[PDB]
């Protein structure tokens, strides 16, 4: 009903997508903990043990 | 002649005044929609209501 402009709607949508991208980067930076196996196959030993 | 001048001008004045009231009523309705969705507070709604009054 044009209670706001169309322009600051586009500005709020831009800030929403930027904060979405920042949450996505924090989520992949937390997914870089608990280091996933990149490939499937056979695994050796652990050169770096617990606590190191 | 003054009565005829009043008849001639108050239709234009009163139609401009009804358009003033329609504009202020639509402004109050948009401020009420802006409040009910939640963007502005209740003080701006009361200010729009006093303008309509």
């Amino acid at each position: 009903d044009q209670a706001v402009s169309k322009q600051q709607y586009a500005d709020a949508n831009a800030a929403y997508l930027q904060s979405k991208a920042a949450v996505e980067q924090a989520r992949i930076n937390l997914r870089y903990t608990k280091v996933l196996s990149p490939i499937s196959g056979r695994i050796g030993r652990s050169a770096v043990t617990e606590g190191a | 002649a003054d009565g005829l001048a009043a008849r001639g001008t108050f239709t234009e004045q009163l139609q401009a005044q009804r358009d003033l009231v329609k504009a202020s009523d639509e402004y109050y309705q948009l401020a009420d929609k802006r409040y009910r969705t939640g963007v502005d507070n209740y003080l701006t709604l009361l200010d729009a209501q006093r303008s309509l009054f």
